[PDB]
């Protein structure tokens, strides 16, 4: 994708994440664990189900039309009848092809983006208390128990509390 | 001591390959098909009112071929013509056959209203052993074969005003005898001629003497014509022989009605979209079943499959 | 001490809702409408030359119905036919009416040039009380009703070369009498024929006897036909009765001319785009007023509104 | 948006900013103030105005066409005339729907982008003399009067002048 | 000390301008043209089979104008009609000329099979100094001009069953004499009539006596009609004068064949796509050469150039 | 572009880069040099050549169609034929116009993206041992010979080896 996170600095997806599209894994003095991120997941999901339907309208309802198969040779008028349909079909065939190409590119790019926003947001909370290890992981330079991890995930982490300690381990 | 916090995304054991602007094939976690490519093979009889033509074409039902008279005064949302249909009455042709078929189908009804025409100095209700009705000789139910009475066939001159607030469709015809002997035996005049007109339209037909290929015992033919008469207008019919008279008029309608050619059986089930192959679901935006459709239908495309990604890239 | 530096973006008290790829409705600071959905209800008389048909159809003007003779030799960019139009001359029909109306409308002129045809042995300038011109009998101005002279009607045979460098349109006709008595009284022959041809085309018409519904006192009719003659080509007219002769030809043109049906009044104002509803602005790319348009016009679509975002997300 | 600035880490827009699309707010020893950024504002505006016109050309000029309304039933030829126009209208209707969808998405993402590019540009000038507070604000770790603020906005800020002071203050 | 590590991208000394969503003109390192705007000016004779009509139209070849008989039994993928083409046989017209031309072009062959029609009581193989074949009088090769025998022209009545497993195309005609003297001299009857039919079709034509413009010595005309007969069906021909009889039938085919008007020379070279201007390459997706095309061809667009970027922004 | 690298914080391209689309220039105690980045380059090239062909299929094959030029006025039927062809041409002309506009924007944004990603990836290896100078160049705060430079370019640089040396230089 355009942002280089998914299939990028994030080395692979987690088959073990079954309650969300995006989330966190940690290791600390109390062991390891995993948690989904709800905001990014719902943001991606909400954009995604509605998309075929926003474009292409509802179906159109059509009734009596023109004949499209013929049992006798007729010449000029049938030629035109056949040409009109052939013309219609080719244009619609083009529309379908282009539509799916564009939508799928945007779907891949939008999911990549949501991952990246979460990464930067997590990073920004950590301030000077962590370093980007380059593989989508942050090394946190202070003791950070289960409650500390949870404060980051729910967005209430207070960088100032740990700054003296964190700077101390780093420097 | 410290900690590590890793960000990631989910994945699945096998995803779906899709196409993008940048990739002919790329793996995502999930996708959905946008082209309907299958049918049950049956036409659903709901929600549209389906009329199975069985052994009859729409024109034969219109004219009133006897084995088709079951269809008298019928209505439909979709008229279904079967490949096994056959004619079993007087051999005929219709100049502009295709247009008449279209306009009746769109009207969506065979409702017919008899009128009390008076035909002075001619014999009414002619029939033929080429067109049996029950055990005896017969003719189209909606048409009236006029011939001489005694030794003469006078100039017919009859009128029918439209004082109604709908359009009337009159179906009528012209007999083409195979020989001069036939022509004179029936109509006295050596050549007949038929003219039907309204206040803003007119049609004149000259009958044709001669042999055509033998069909059901007969080398003669009827040509079918039609005339629409609007409210406040009037019909006039004038002939000195060879006239195949109307018995009344068809009530015209506008609406969602149409006609389709299909050999699909008719099942009891519900589908908005009908094709000659059978009904198809209309949950997908496109279909590759048939360019011919009726109702609320996906759009026809040439491609037989198109995958829409519904998930992120799959990177196990 | 130290300092703080914040980055931001603008917002407004109320923005516009628009649709995107990711939002069915999302708020931005501003947007602009892409669908023209209104008209003043009047057709602007500039820059295009508008001709109000008033009480006349284009065909009635062409043929020269007396109350339409005001339109003689007129030109137009757009001819406007009114629903109040009426015919007030000899009752007539035009086979392929739609085609004649179209081809005259596209030429964009009624410029007419009289030619010195010679009609030996017939009476010219026939007229009718169905088509009075002042207190007396008269006829279409561009047409010449020929009848017998003395007790005979010879085979007429006249020719007219095109020595100009433009196409000529010839309008001519066929009389259909109501009775055999009338046929022989006018034309002597029991059956006529009219043949008009060029070097690569020919048309032959056989007249029709019989009663039609009374229209302006008359049960007879005229059928109108046309023939185009190219530079270096030639017109030949051959008839032994029932011919309604041309008086000359129409100069044909090519260009941007057309015809429209409308009851909209014609105002003094300027608009490039004309619809039957009235003129509309052409600043927007789309319109939902009418599928029928003339000039530099937005494209017709079904939607009545489409918003193009012209600003960022609105986040108050 | 894809970049996560507008309606993202920037919590809201400024209704009081009436002379630009993007700009700056500050607090220092001399008080507070506000100024628009001209380059970012103009980049978004320039892409946005001429944009309807890049696609669909000029209006097309068309004159004599086909009839589209009919006063009599005719069957086959009227069917074809009606089908041709109906076919044309649905295709154009599709083009219009898709066009505004793509354009509006692109307008939202590009406007989000201009915000993000400006943020990244400002950050890079400040080097080690400031920290990203995660809400589109920089904490500047040295005394920074009005002329100092103006130096950042116009792109001539010299990080080296303050580096000793700032590092001292940060750590 | 230390080091510096700089990231960058390439650029080139020229660069090319393209259009984007955000720029009307922006410089990239490279681009490619998507509109084909040129032709060599020659139609390539491969891979499609080209038949150069030279002095002949397809219709003149069909009927068998003598200077066109080189084309007997020929086949083509593309028939090329030249603006310099001319007729040199009996002056004729074809009602619905365009349809016959279309269906033959599509059929893709002039393969002709003589049948043993029997024409009792008439003189066969009529000819004219308007249609010379070598030094003497002649006629269309595929048609048989019947005239009186002795002092009479009887009622002709012949049949031809289709016992093959392909469709037969029959070409036949009707003579329109310039004078009454001519009509009776050739056909004895003052008026002829021709009726040709199958089991579901019929056509009756009445000749029309009178002058048309003088062409190659003749003020008379032939009108050409055609009838297709399917397997198991049958042809009947009935005439008492003015009949131009078939000598047999053309075998109908289906396939990829068509026809084109061009003055382009025919060169030896290979191209899938043919236009009236000459062949063009089909590597680009669009073309601005001609809306008329045949084969595997780029799509016609109005634009004469469209550039697809194939490189990054060019920032020297 | 959307990412602000090409024609952005990278001030201009290198006409002297003739063996790649993206790459590196360095300066150290042993002189200067340049190297293409193969991985980024191939990613851009692969998306771009495949791009015309992904949409529009192969060409369509068409044979017998309708006539599109006429030598005689005919009225109603000729009108419809001409309207049908004109309608088709205008729709396709729109598709072509829109297609190149969308494609070219995406190529510009995608090339910009690749430049930006490479910059970010390089930055992440360097950790606390370097600083972004803001013009797409990194200042490296330790001795870094040709093999050290090569270790960065080929993705095997070990930031821990140099961290003590580097931190001392940055902050002291
Ligand atoms: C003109 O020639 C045609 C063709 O020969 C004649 O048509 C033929 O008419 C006879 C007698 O009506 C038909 O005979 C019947 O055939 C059917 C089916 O084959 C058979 O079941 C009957 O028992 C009877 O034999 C014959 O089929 C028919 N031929 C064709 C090709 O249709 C026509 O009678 C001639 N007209 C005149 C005025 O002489
Ligand atoms: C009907 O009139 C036309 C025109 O006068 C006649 O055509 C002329 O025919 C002669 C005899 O061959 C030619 O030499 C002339 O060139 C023709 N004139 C023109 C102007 O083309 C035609 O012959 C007449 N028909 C009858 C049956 O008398
Ligand atoms: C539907 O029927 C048509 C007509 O025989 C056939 O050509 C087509 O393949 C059928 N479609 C499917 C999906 O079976
Ligand atoms: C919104 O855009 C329209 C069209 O460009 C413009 O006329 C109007 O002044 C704009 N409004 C604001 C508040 O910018
Ligand atoms: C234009 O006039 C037609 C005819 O009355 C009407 O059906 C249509 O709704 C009108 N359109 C608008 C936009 O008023
Ligand atoms: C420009 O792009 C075309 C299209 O792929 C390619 O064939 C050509 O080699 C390129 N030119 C240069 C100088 O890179
Ligand atoms: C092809 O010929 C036509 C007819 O003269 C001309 O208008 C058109 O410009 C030509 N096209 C090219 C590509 O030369």
């Amino acid at each position: 994708g355009l942002f280089g996170a998914i299939a990028g600095f994030i080395e692979n997806g987690w088959e073990g994440m079954i309650d969300g599209w995006y989330g966190f894994r940690h290791q600390n003095s109390e062991g390891t664990g995993q948690a989904a991120d709800l905001k990014s997941t719902q943001a991606a999901i909400d954009c995604i189900n509605g998309k075929l339907n926003r474009v292409i309208e509802k179906t159109n309802e059509k009734f009596h039309q023109i004949e499209k198969e013929f049992s006798e040779v007729e010449g000029r008028i049938q030629d035109l009848e056949k040409y009109v349909e052939d013309t219609k079909i080719d244009l619609w065939s083009y529309n379908a092809e282009l539509l799916v190409a564009l939508e799928n590119q945007h779907t891949i790019d939008l999911t990549d983006s949501e991952m990246n926003k979460l990464f930067e947001k997590t990073g920004r909370q950590l301030r000077e208390n962590a370093e980007d290890m380059g593989n989508g992981c942050f090394k946190i330079y202070h003791k950070c128990d289960n409650a500390c991890i949870e404060s980051i995930r729910n967005g209430t982490y207070d960088h100032d509390v740990y700054r003296d300690e964190a700077l101390n381990n780093r420097f | 001591p410290g900690a590590t916090l890793c960000l990631g995304h989910h994945a699945v054991p096998n995803g779906t390959l899709v196409k993008t602007i940048c990739d002919d094939q790329i793996e995502v976690t999930n996708a959905t098909e946008l082209v309907q490519s299958s049918s049950t093979g049956k036409i659903c009889n709901n929600p549209h009112r389906i009329l199975d033509g069985i052994d009859c074409t729409l024109i034969d039902a219109l004219l009133g071929d006897p084995h088709c008279d079951v269809f008298q005064n019928e209505t439909w949302d979709l008229f279904v013509e079967r490949s096994k249909a056959f004619s079993n009455c007087y051999p005929y042709d219709v100049p502009d056959y295709a247009s008449l078929r279209s306009l009746v189908a769109s009207s969506g009804t065979l409702e017919f209203i008899t009128e009390g025409f008076t035909w002075t100095g001619v014999t009414q209700n002619g029939g033929s052993n080429a067109c049996k009705r029950g055990p005896g000789s017969g003719f189209f139910s909606r048409l009236n074969w006029l011939t001489k009475s005694g030794s003469t066939y006078p100039v017919l001159n009859v009128t029918m005003p439209n004082n109604d607030n709908f359009d009337k469709l009159y179906i009528w015809g012209v007999h083409h005898p195979s020989t001069n002997q036939e022509q004179t035996s029936l109509y006295v005049q050596a050549s007949g001629r038929v003219t039907v007109s309204t206040r803003r339209s007119q049609q004149t037909i000259i009958p044709n003497i001669g042999s055509r290929p033998w069909v059901r015992g007969l080398s003669s033919r009827i040509s079918i014509y039609w005339t629409i008469v609007k409210p406040g207008d009037v019909l006039v019919i004038n002939s000195n022989g060879n006239l195949i008279a109307p018995r009344g008029y068809f009530k015209m309608r506008t609406g969602k009605s149409s006609i389709m050619r299909s050999d699909a059986p008719i099942d009891t089930c519900i589908s908005e979209c009908i094709t000659p192959n059978g009904s198809i679901p209309n949950d997908k935006p496109f279909q590759n079943v048939n360019k011919i459709t009726y109702g609320a239908c996906p759009k026809y495309v040439k491609q037989n499959t198109l995958k829409l990604a519904t998930g992120m890239r799959n990177v196990p």
